[PDB]
């Protein structure tokens, strides 16, 4: 419980500032591209029908 | 001469209305009765009947 080798709490809260920060990245590219479907990556059946519609 | 006006019409007619795609599908030319989409997460379509216009 109150060992000093670990605390798994600081583990959970480092993965849910990673999820955030993951997911705060994704709407960054978005922002700065301007495109919900920017790339392959992001849906490749839109980005492929895109591609070739355009 | 009106009667070659008439046919250049119905030419050009044709080829509007053969030209009217979109992601390879079209409502105009009438090469499908109709197009589904999705309009429910339970996968209900969103019918569209084709209005045929050659």
């Amino acid at each position: 419980l109150n060992s000093i080798n670990t605390n798994p709490g600081a583990l959970l809260a480092l993965q849910n500032l990673n999820s955030t920060n993951t997911e705060l990245a994704a709407t960054q590219g978005r922002i700065n591209t301007g495109k919900k479907v920017a790339n392959a990556k992001d849906n490749g059946a839109i980005w492929s029908m895109a591609k070739m519609q355009s | 001469a009106l009667k070659a006006d008439f046919e250049s019409l119905r030419d050009q007619l044709q080829k509007a209305a053969t030209n009217a795609k979109f992601n390879g599908v079209s409502l105009a030319d009438g090469s499908t009765t109709k197009l589904s989409f999705l309009a429910n997460e339970d996968g209900s379509n969103f019918t569209v009947t084709a209005q045929t216009l050659s």
